[PDB]
């Protein structure tokens, strides 16, 4: 009897130690051994333990821990926490169950209720959208109120992508600015683009943007007011909608119908897929995995490696305009108002049926979905008219 | 059309007009990006308003696309950067060179015109209040020239 | 080696002296030593971009007798 | 260079320094005496440890309950995380995935537990 | 179980081993094991750690009983090695009792009132500083160092003992903060002190130049001492403070003394007297301005040796000017280490020197220098008698492209230099084209192409020229005889600054001439317009009339006379203006240049308009081939501005008297301003809403 | 001077 | 006798055009120089009732796209 | 005094005007030089339009400063 000669000898921690390496499954019938094991998960704070390491190792239990407000008392009678527990399996199933049946709040803007957005990108706190008026708002996660406007762009703001220092905005005037994400102060111009910049993105401390010139363009950012041009990435045909990239490869969605796939290392041509009867209007690419959204109201799949068409998703009735996925589902959003939810898990498995895919179809506005971006709790989405839709799942 | 381009990027680098300043912006010396200093005595003192200029491939014998690029308060300049100069659109002249239309730019900043005008929300205050207008173009100014 | 000309608003054409690999900051400077204005409140234009800071006088092709205008910047911090 | 272990009954081992200063009690000490590990345990440490200089631990765990619980006390009077540390999970391996009767038959356990029924209701 | 006997065995133990006993390591692993058994009954073992801060707490009062109240002397020995016998026990203790340690430091969940072992005894320790010691062992390391006035040899390891002491009783929570305090504020003042004395005296009985070594010599051993048994940490903070105080209450004798040390030649003083105030933060600008003052003096002096002729002499004046920038720039590139700034003080001096010369003065026009620049330029690509090596011109050149970037109005020597190339080119007086072209390169290089362009298009046209008269000369074969050797230098009007004052009569030879050379002209241009030019036409004759066949080059006029004498040579004035149709201001000259000679004489001279001029025989000259061809009001407001708009955001809060003298202190080094062109300055300002009227002038956003 | 889908992205 | 004749004589001559540079207001080159478009390898002149003149492939596009003189609004017509 | 002016052939020109001309007359010496009509002129000086009826002095311009010479243009 280990459990009871441990702590015997003085050796509570080590028995600890054992019993902390069980489940909560194992923990609670260990819990039911006898008046010694109880009294070490107990004394030891087991339970308190097991839920701080799952908010360590899952996302979606940190993510309810900061919603619901439980984690405050994480990182206090001992029994809260073994009595927490279930309680925290049981939202988690509610909120997975309201995920695949279709339950929503839809909170709407709160400011002169007056439209437009193009890109959109929030976090906790605020909501950056880069409107058809030649600013950029700045909202609040919270009280949904309109904090602040930046404006200074000739044309319409096209896109964005900020981080907790800058904004980079690309706008249809072909020039691309960097913001004061704290202050709002321009720091910098770029002008190098001949025509409207239809995407860009950026991260340790490299980015990449597309215009509808036809032409790629990579630059090395030392800092905020310092972006230098590295190299010119030409070879599409068309103007190219989209760009991803990662340290591995740089994906290119054009009009040309094909995806163009370089290695960052030295901008090198490593692939092509092709497969798509029309243009493709957005894309999404991580974890070697790419999801494709183009004109023919299909959505696919593919395996950066190898280029097969792992799957393709039908049942957009428009244009497949903006798509997101993690690593649980896929969210996309076409010309008419229909929010498709999809499984991820069942599309990677090549034995799972098409017809066992498309989860919902959420339709509660009509308008064209420019953007929409989600998380393990809720979907922020922007068509031409209302404004911004919230869509949680809480 | 390159030669006329090259001499013309010549002249503007050996002659240089007082507040003018325009240069290709990388290989392609079919795009430039000029600037505008803000003459003395007016509203836009002390700025420096910047401005693209795209030439096409018969430009000797067709007016280049010249836009604004930091937003500025005139009659004849909506929010787009777009300029209404005659002179781009129809009346275009083969003589007429960048050193030139730059100028004219200049001067419309200087006097501008509101009879038929591009943005009538401004040349209707401008045409009534000549002295609310001087304070509204002046904090633009200060806000994105400066 | 070579030499330039800061041509300001007034029409006072500045001679100055650099080197074919200096730094903005040093021409920026120069200028006070010959003019007085502080290189905080100076903004150089050359060919239609405003002279950065840290990239080398060469990077803007910079040669004799090309002259770079100033514009004050009255506020400059 | 190779340190000399006195075992707790006299027993002397050689063990090389590379491995030796795996265990900081060891470590910080440098016969070197060990009251409380015999030359059995020590001799399965000594090995562990060259061979740690799993399957192959599962082996060498293959044993029962009596060594195991020695080799803990061992590991943690010569205060070795790695040994503790696959020792322990080891246990745990052995404990998880069954019915609390089925748990009190693994190990040979006796229910001491109303105060069943009480816990049975709260849990 | 039992503790007692196993806790007072441990207790034994610990005692022996606080001792440098050395006992059998079976000991050692022996209370290893006791404190192994103790932590088995969060209360397990607390009583152990209480026991050991009890014996800790008792052992330290004893020792410091023992040692207590000591010389200032003894004391340091005393510490140092009590604090390394502790160290040693506690480092073998912690080592004893590591299982009760990690079992501690990983219970109690720190963040309850226990740190660690080793820890614990240092905290411990910080019993028998703090109040029995502090004080004492400050005090003595003090005096030690301070002992080190007379160079006496100290234990050097006596100090680094009590400083590392020091160091690791630092704040043991969770750092030099106990040590930073107590140890640095005592050495800082104390040093301080020491130094003001030492230099306040050594100033009374010695110069400056030698308290300079003296002060550089202490900075050095101050650094090296403060780097050796010292913490690194204090090396910036000692240094500042020392170099600051030894240096700033002299620095006005500094001032002083530079003048007098600029006056001779001691480099060495010059640059330790840069060295030293380098040091010092924002102290160089009086030394650039007394620099800046001395090299225009010196220039200027060393100019006035030479004015008497100067302005008929350009290489002595360029060699002289050359010889003082020289040397300035040697000076500041060894001593004052090519600083930035100090540069710039050689080069306005050396730029108001060359435009302010005393040259200058005897010309009433500041365009003297730039052409005596040219003159000396000219006369050393001339084609003199001899030909200098390539390199030696080589170098020359490059000198004078030093002195031409030191002009101010480069436009005029453009013109000057223009002038002379063109003389040059013509007359064909060129020494190498190599050279000439090298200099135009430098020209270029130098001030751009703009400038360089007319040059270059003139040398280009002289080249177009040979190859013209080339090919006129090759069509000549033809019916065409010419009875004379003909040829021409046809220059472009468009670069040349030649121009047309002459208006010439062309005689009968030079008429078939000109219409054979038009004749063949009209063969490459259209819209050719040849402006002649007589006034550089050069010209050969030979002679029958004299005794002999002598022959004499001159020019146009010359020639024009020399040829209207082949009728009645009874021929006044007036008839030989009947035939040449010459301006007055330039006839009478022409009729001068001739007759200034024996060749044209009258019946110090006075030409009459009516005076006859017969052929003269009675000529006989010495030679042949006898040359006779003999030749910012609107600055200042700006600055105004930018300095009040300057100074209003620096304070945001001021008053227009304080306003006004901050502008005038921060713009008198420029010139000197008036107080209405401030106000009227302040209130220009207000019409851009820069500053305001405070409902007095206060900051705008 | 006088007058002479919204996706632009 | 009486000989007073020149042996050797060296002059210098400017030359210059008839009127003007008469720089073509299209390719900023010389009237008497190639035609730029004439360059990348014919090329007369062409004026105008303003006195204005211009090379035949210059002005000949300019009317091509407007007849009217590149230098003035008003109408063109060749001499 | 005199003054220079470019005209709109690249070549530059200079006139010879005193301070007391009015704007009309430059104008007219600019078309008897160059030989374009004043209806298709306009003249500018550090950026700035000179009204016809005028004269020099009324815009502070020096000896040997530059004036750019420009079609005409509108709204
Ligand atoms: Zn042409
Ligand atoms: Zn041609
Ligand atoms: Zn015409």
């Amino acid at each position: 009897d280990f459990i009871t000669a441990l702590p015997a000898r003085g050796l509570d921690h080590i028995a600890e130690n054992i019993l902390s390496y069980l489940d909560a499954k194992s923990l609670c019938a260990a819990e039911l051994v006898c008046k010694e094991w109880y009294r070490v998960t107990s004394d030891g704070m087991l339970w308190k333990k097991l839920i701080e390491r799952m908010v360590r190792t899952d996302s979606l239990w940190r993510g309810l821990a900061e919603r619901r407000g439980w984690g405050q008392y994480l990182f206090p009678p001992n029994s809260f926490y073994r009595a927490l527990y279930p309680k925290i399996i049981q939202d988690i199933e509610t909120i997975e169950s309201n995920w695949r049946c279709g339950r929503h709040s839809l909170q709407r803007i709160h400011c002169r209720s007056e439209k437009g957005v193009y890109c959109l990108q929030y976090d906790d706190q605020k909501i950056v959208s880069g409107l058809r008026d030649n600013t950029i708002k700045i909202w609040d996660k919270n009280t949904l109120e309109c904090k602040r406007i930046l404006t200074g762009h000739t044309g319409s703001v096209l896109c964005l992508q900020y981080d907790e220092r800058v904004i980079i905005t690309g706008s249809s005037d072909s020039t691309v600015r960097v913001w004061d994400v704290n202050t709002g102060e321009m720091l910098n111009t770029l002008i190098h683009h001949c025509e409207a910049v239809l995407h860009l993105r950026f991260n340790n401390g490299m980015m990449v943007t597309c215009s509808k010139d036809r032409s790629i363009a990579v630059w090395d950012m030392a800092s905020p007011t310092d972006i230098t041009l590295r190299r010119v990435l030409v070879g599409h045909r068309a103007a190219v909608n989209v760009v991803d990239f990662d340290d591995k490869y740089i994906v290119s969605a054009s009009g040309d119908r094909t995806i163009k796939v370089w290695n960052t290392s030295t901008c090198e041509f490593v692939r092509t897929l092709n497969g798509h009867k029309r243009g493709i209007a957005c894309l999404q690419y991580r974890d070697r995995l790419v999801v494709s959204g183009s004109s023919d109201n299909t959505i696919r799949l593919w395996d950066i490696e190898c280029g097969a068409c792992l799957r393709v998703l039908e049942g957009h009735e428009e244009l497949v305009r903006c798509i997101r996925f993690d690593n649980k589902r896929i969210v996309s959003g076409a010309y008419d108002g229909k929010i498709k939810v999809w499984d991820l898990v069942a599309a990677l498995d090549p034995r799972a049926p098409a017809g066992t895919l498309c989860l919902r179809t959420l339709v509660e506005h009509s308008g064209r979905v420019f953007r929409l971006q989600f998380d393990e709790f809720q979907i922020v989405s922007s068509s031409h008219d209302d404004t911004i839709l919230i869509w949680d799942f809480l | 059309a390159l030669k006329r381009i090259h001499k013309e990027l010549n002249d503007l680098a050996r002659d240089p007009p007082a507040q003018i300043s325009a240069g290709p912006v990388g290989d392609d010396m079919f795009h430039w990006q000029a600037t505008i200093m803000g003459p003395n005595d007016s509203p836009y003192q002390g700025g420096v308003f910047f401005l693209t200029i795209h030439f096409p491939t018969d430009y000797p014998f067709k007016p280049p696309k010249v836009a604004f690029t930091t937003r500025i308060y005139h009659p004849n300049i909506n929010s787009n950067g777009s300029i209404c100069l005659d002179i781009l659109r129809s009346q275009w002249s083969p003589a007429l060179t960048i050193s030139k239309v730059l100028l004219s730019i200049a001067s419309l900043l200087d006097d501008p015109n509101p009879d038929d005008p591009l943005v009538p929300e401004i040349a209707r205050i401008y045409k009534t209040d000549r002295e609310k207008y001087n304070r509204i173009a002046r904090e633009w100014t200060q806000k994105y020239a400066m | 080696s070579m030499l330039i000309k800061v041509k300001t608003l007034t029409g006072k054409e500045i001679e100055i002296d650099i080197e074919p690999t200096d730094k903005v900051e040093r021409i920026k400077e120069r200028v006070e030593e010959k003019e007085g204005i502080p290189p905080q409140q100076q903004r150089l234009i050359y060919s239609g971009k405003q002279m950065n800071d840290e990239k080398t006088a060469a990077d803007y092709k910079i040669l004799g007798g090309s002259v770079l205008h100033l514009v004050l910047a009255l506020r400059g911090g | 260079p190779s340190i000399k272990l006195q075992s707790s009954d006299g027993e002397i081992f050689e063990v090389d320094v590379e491995i030796a200063k795996q265990s900081v009690t060891i470590k910080t000490m440098l016969p070197v005496p060990l009251p409380n590990v015999n030359a059995a345990i020590l001799k399965k440490v000594i090995q562990w440890c060259t061979h740690h200089k799993p399957v192959w631990d599962q082996e060498f765990l293959k044993v029962d309950q009596g060594t195991l619980f020695e080799l803990i006390l061992a590991a943690n009077y010569l205060d070795i995380k790695g040994l503790l540390d696959v020792t322990c999970k080891t246990v745990a391996n052995m404990i998880k995935g069954k019915t609390p009767e089925e748990i009190r038959k693994t190990f040979n356990i006796k229910n001491d537990f109303e105060e069943e029924a009480q816990v049975r209701k709260e849990n | 179980i039992g503790l007692d006997q196993i806790w007072d065995d441990l207790r034994a133990g610990i005692q022996q081993v606080y001792t440098r006993q050395s006992m059998a390591k079976s000991r050692y692993m022996e209370l290893y094991t006791h404190v192994y058994n103790y932590c088995t009954s969060q209360f397990v073992g607390l009583e152990l750690y209480k026991r050991l801060k009890e014996f800790l707490k008792n052992y330290l009062t004893n020792l410091l009983k023992d040692g207590e109240d000591l010389m200032d002397e003894s004391v340091l020995k005393f510490y140092t090695q009590q604090w390394e016998d502790y160290r040693f026990s506690s480092k073998v203790l912690n080592g004893i009792c590591a299982y009760l340690n990690r079992h501690w430091v990983r219970r109690e969940c720190d963040e309850k009132g226990i740190y660690e072992i080793y820890s614990l005894a240092l905290v411990t320790w910080r019993d028998c500083l703090f109040r029995p010691l502090n004080k004492q062992v400050t005090n003595a390391v003090l005096k030690l160092i301070e002992k080190e006035r007379n160079g006496e040899t100290i234990n050097t390891r006596l100090i680094s003992g009590v400083v590392q002491s020091y160091v690791e009783l630092g704040l043991n929570e969770d750092t030099l903060t106990v040590y930073k305090e107590s140890f640095e504020s005592q050495f800082l003042a104390d040093t301080e002190r020491f130094y003001t004395r030492e230099s306040t005296e050594f100033l009374q009985q010695n110069p400056v130049t030698e308290y300079m070594k003296k002060a550089e010599a202490r900075l050095l051993e101050e650094q090296r001492r403060v780097q050796v048994y010292l913490h690194e940490s204090t090396q910036d903070e000692l240094a500042r403070k020392c170099e600051q105080v030894l240096i700033e209450k002299h620095l006005e004798i500094f001032h002083t003394e530079f003048q007098n040390l600029l006056d001779a030649d001691k480099n060495e003083d010059l640059g330790r007297m840069y060295n030293l105030v380098s040091r010092i933060q924002d102290g160089l600008g009086e030394l650039k301005k007394l620099l800046e003052t001395h090299i225009h003096n010196q220039g200027l002096a060393a100019i006035e040796k030479c004015g008497e002729a100067a302005l008929n002499d350009p290489k002595m004046y360029v060699q002289t000017v050359l010889d003082v920038h020289k040397k300035y720039n040697a000076l500041v590139m060894s001593a004052f280490n090519n600083d930035a700034g100090f540069v710039a003080a050689l080069d306005k001096a050396c730029g108001r020197f060359i435009n302010n010369n005393a040259v200058t003065k005897m010309a009433q026009s500041s365009s003297k220098s730039p052409e005596l620049l040219a003159r000396y330029c000219d006369s050393l690509l001339k084609k003199s008698s001899k030909n200098p090596e390539e390199a030696e011109l080589e170098d020359t050149l490059n000198q004078v492209m030093v002195v031409f970037k030191y002009i101010e109005d480069k436009d005029v020597f453009q013109k000057f230099y223009a002038k002379m190339l063109a003389k040059r080119l013509v007359h064909q007086n060129s020494a190498s084209d190599d050279a000439e072209a090298s200099m135009i390169s430098k020209l270029k290089q130098a001030c751009g192409f703009e400038y360089t362009s007319k040059l270059q298009r003139m040398f280009q046209d002289i080249g177009v020229s040979k190859d013209l008269n080339e090919q006129f000369k090759k069509h000549l074969t033809n019916s065409e005889p010419l009875d004379l050797d003909f040829s021409i230098q046809v220059l472009s009007s468009g670069s040349w600054p030649f121009q047309q004052s002459c208006t010439f009569a062309l005689p009968s030879e030079l008429e078939r001439s000109y219409q054979r050379f038009t004749a063949f002209y009209a063969s490459r241009h259209s819209g050719r317009k040849l402006t002649w030019l007589y006034q550089l036409s050069k010209g050969e004759l030979v002679t029958n009339c004299f005794k002999n066949r002598y022959t004499l080059q001159a020019s146009t006029f010359q020639m024009a006379i020399l040829l209207q004498y082949n009728t009645e040579d009874a021929y006044t004035v007036q008839q030989l203006t009947d035939s040449t149709q010459i301006k007055m201001d330039i006839l009478a000259q022409v009729l001068q240049i001739l007759l200034k000679s024996k060749l044209l004489v009258l019946e110090e001279v006075e030409l009459k308009p009516d005076t006859l001029i017969k052929l003269y025989l009675g000529y006989k000259n010495k030679k042949l081939r006898v040359n006779i061809n003999v030749p910012i009001e609107e600055d200042r407001k700006l600055l105004i501005q930018a300095a009040i708009v300057r100074i209003m955001k620096m304070r945001k809060v001021l008053k227009h008297q304080q306003l006004l003298g901050e502008v005038l202190t921060q713009l008198s080094s420029r010139f000197k301003p008036r107080v209405p062109v401030i106000k009227k300055c302040i209130d220009i300002l207000i019409e851009k809403e820069y500053l305001e009227r405070v409902d007095t002038y206060s900051y705008l956003a | 001077c006088k007058k002479e889908r919204h996706d632009s992205g | 006798k009486k000989r007073f004749e020149v042996k050797k004589w060296n002059a210098v001559a400017l030359w210059a055009w008839d009127i003007v540079v008469d720089n073509c207001a299209i390719c900023r080159n010389h009237i008497m120089d190639l035609c730029i478009e004439c360059q990348a390898n014919e090329c007369t002149v062409a004026w105008g009732v303003c006195n204005h003149a211009f090379h035949f492939h210059c002005i000949s596009r300019w009317l091509k796209t407007r007849q009217v003189c590149p230098l003035d609004r008003r109408e063109w017509e060749f001499q | 005094m005199q003054i220079f002016v470019k005209t709109l052939t690249g070549k530059t020109i200079t006139l010879e005007v005193e301070p007391s001309d009015t704007i009309e007359n430059v104008k007219a010496k600019i078309q008897d030089k160059e030989g374009i009509p004043p209806d298709q002129q306009r003249l500018i000086f550090a950026g700035k339009q000179l009204e016809d009826g005028r004269t020099l002095s009324d815009y502070n311009i020096q000896k040997e400063s530059t004036l750019h010479l420009v079609l005409r243009l509108r709204g």
